[PDB]
RNA sequence: GACGACCCAUUCGAACGUCUGCCCUAUCAACUUUCGAUGGUAGUCGCCGUGCCUACCAUGGUGACCACGGGUGACGGGGAAUCAGGGUUCGAUUCCGGAGAGGGAGCCUGAGAAACGGCUACCACAUCCAAGGAAGGCAGCAGGCGCGCAAAUUACCCACUCCCGACCCGGGGAGGUAGUGACGAAAAAUAACAAUACAGGACUCUUUCGAGGCCCUGUAAUUGGAAUGAGUCCACUUUAAAUCCUUUAACGAGGAUCCAUUGGAGGGCAAGUCUGGUCGCAGCAGCCGCGGUAAUUCCAGCUCCAAUAGCGUAUAUUAAAGUU
């Protein structure tokens, strides 16, 4: 296929440090492609290289015809990796979370605080 | 005389259960609306109703 | 959260007076049941009571100017009323039909492409249409005047450019 | 008319009213509560209880029949009420000493039909109708 | 910069006090007082005003304009259902105010509590014990027993929304997410189009018969061409991670199955003086009435009628009721 990246309503948020728009895409007899594809799309439009480009949302409407999303650029990647939330980081990988499930942490609280001086047993032991 | 299930436990039992798919939803609204007023059948004045096995 | 009902029933069970009109206005415009018909006349009764509020109101009440100059311009927008009319009283006069003329089921017949309104139902639900950029699948889209001139079958579908469908393709396997 | 149309007299009216209405059958019995405790029933739509034992009814005149109904006790009053069986056969598919199901008539406190004595009918016998006992759609469960 | 402290102002309130507004009951008409009832004077106490309390002194206060007493399956309000006008009925329940955490009482800490995810005692329960003692309060989220006509998962997670802390970092069964879900509400599939075939009206052609005919119509016979999601399902998307939805491959309709039911057909009230069986028996019947061998009402078959993914039944309640 070929698909146009449209802009929508700009803004330069200079306290977080980044350009924040909407992402508005046509799709003619498809829609719904991958965020990886629209991001190289976007990197070439800016000339600021995908991997301080983020972008979500992406709801497609009915038919196809048209998707509509929301993507920020930063200026630099420190800024991203300092001020993004978690798990749009580790949604292309460069972070995960360990910390492990739930509950084991809850289990393990009460047990620690029924000793006193020493709970070094319960937090590696049981 | 005060036995129950008398006149059912007598009573002979017979079908003749449909092979013919009948119509549902807007098709049987269709046949309704034809079947009564787009044929153009009446004629004069006569008591006949939509049913008729007499 | 927040609901309501969008229709009535008839007061009385049965009256083969009642019953008779119910039908034949089904008959012409393909309804499915009289709760597609007693839908209409829900609407309709409701905005009858509001006009007969401010027929009752003084004269140059600002309540009333500004309530009947926006009203007219929705009934004139939908295309039930005329503009050379343009008053409250010919509110009164509008009556059930002229609503079910803006159908899209009975645009597509009337004013397009189509066997019997049977057929022109099954195309909006089988996704042959679209509404100027739009494909719809809801008969009862009431459709706004301005849109009459962009009613047109859909641009990936058999009939007109786009794939065939599964009878065809078949056949030429 | 021939009763007061003062302007002061809103005391008068509402007073007089209020005692008024205490002579219709229907208000006296909603109020008072006596409704409630005479009853068999909580005022709940339905009831359970557990069979005592089958029993023949006579019928009213003109007609001449045998209605074959059921006398009960209840799970949460123990007092006891004489219920009517439906449709032809119904009667060998409710078992002595077992639970049922009851509920009214449908005329709300009065005996229906030609059957005197009878305020209450029968709809489940076990955790299944009385309609799939009959029709064949169902068995009985032991 | 950080922290702490005294006072004043401010903010968030807190606490008392003003005026007006209340359901049923007289088979409740007199009530209240040195066990303070009403007032005066002084004092104690309390954050403060005050019979709040105490001493002394006076004899008042309230009521047919319903007091006092009793009842309430009575928490109050913002509201809800019905409704021409006037009304009637309901309000446990997402917002606001209040009261309470097994039943009573007392108290510690603190700015704020007479706190129960704090404490002490009594009373009613119930648990462990080596019998010496010890420990407990699900009207928090789930879950169990019991009670009944009657009501869901011992699931996932702090990403959203906010709160708490010494804090940009931690925690939260608040809250969000999924499961169960015909309480209820909105949307709208279950076959559409031609061929032949009979069939009908205007027509027009014929004196009529009859024939043609298109705007039709069903209906038989087979079919033919055409279309689509219901399902199955790779991929993308969704999100905390996922499901669903929308988006898209590949499969996916010839009516026999990719199957619409629930009630009714004597009158009220829309639809059988059809066929078989029963014979005042069995049953139906809100009501009026049907059955005693020729049953339009019972038990069945066929046909027909109503509403329709809904319909029936019981009960509370409103409209109908100008029968409050």
């Amino acid at each position: 296929d070929t698909v146009t990246i449209r802009t929508r309503k700009f803004m330069t948020n200079r306290l977080l440090q980044r350009k924040q728009m909407v992402i508005d895409v046509l799709h003619p007899g498809k829609a719904t492609v991958p965020k990886t594809e629209i991001q190289e799309k976007l990197a070439k439009m800016y000339k600021t290289t995908p991997d301080v480009i983020f972008v979500f949302g992406f709801r497609t409407h009915f038919g196809g015809g048209k998707t509509t999303g929301f993507g920020m650029i930063y200026d630099s990647l420190d800024y991203a990796k300092k001020n993004e939330p978690k798990h749009r980081l580790a949604r292309h990988g460069l972070y995960e979370k360990k910390k492990t499930s739930r509950k084991q942490r809850k289990e393990r609280k009460n047990r620690m605080k029924k000793v006193r001086g020493t709970a070094k047993a319960n937090v590696g032991a049981g | 005389l005060a036995r129950v299930g008398k006149v059912r436990g007598q009573t002979l039992k017979v079908a003749k259960q449909e092979k013919k798919k009948k119509r549902t939803g807007r098709a049987k609204r269709r046949m309704q609306y034809n079947r009564r007023f787009v044929n153009v059948v009446p004629t004069f004045g006569k008591k006949k109703g939509p049913n008729a096995n007499s | 959260w927040v609901c309501r009902k969008t229709y009535v029933t008839p007061r009385r069970p049965f009256e083969k007076s009642r019953l008779d009109q119910e039908l034949k206005l089904i008959g012409e415009y393909g309804l499915r049941n009289k709760r597609e018909v007693w839908r209409v006349k829900f609407t309709l009764a409701k905005i009858r009571k509001a006009a007969r509020e401010l027929l009752t109101l003084d004269e140059k009440d600002p309540r009333r100017l500004f309530e009947g100059n926006a009203l007219l311009r929705r009934l004139v927008r939908i295309g039930v009323l005329d503009e050379g009319k343009m008053k409250l009283d010919y509110i009164l006069g509008l009556k059930i039909e002229d609503f079910l003329e803006r159908r899209l089921q009975t645009q597509v017949f009337k004013l397009g492409l189509a066997k019997s309104i049977h057929h022109a139902r099954v195309l909006i639900r089988q996704r042959h249409i679209r509404v100027r950029k739009q494909v719809v699948n809801i008969p009862s889209f009431i459709v706004r005047l301005d849109s009459q001139k962009h009613i047109d079958f859909s641009l990936r579908s058999p009939y007109g450019g786009g794939r065939p469908g599964r009878v065809k393709r078949k056949n030429a396997k | 008319m021939g009763k007061c149309r003062g302007l002061r007299t809103a005391r008068k009216l509402r007073s007089h009213r209020r005692d008024q209405k205490w002579h219709d059958k229907q208000y006296k019995k909603a109020h008072l509560g006596t409704a409630l405790k005479a009853n068999p029933f909580g005022g709940a739509s339905h009831a359970k209880g557990i069979v005592l034992e089958k029993v023949g009814v006579e019928a009213k005149q003109p007609n001449s029949a045998i209605r074959k109904c059921v006398r009960v006790q209840l799970i949460k009053n123990g007092k006891k009420i004489t219920a009517f069986v439906p449709n032809d056969g119904c009667l060998n598919f409710i078992e002595e000493n077992d639970e049922v199901l009851v509920a009214g008539f449908g005329r709300k406190g009065h005996a229906v039909g030609d059957i005197p004595g009878v305020r209450f009918k029968v709809v489940k016998v076990a955790n299944v109708s009385l309609l799939a006992l009959y029709k064949g759609k169902k068995e009985r469960p032991r």
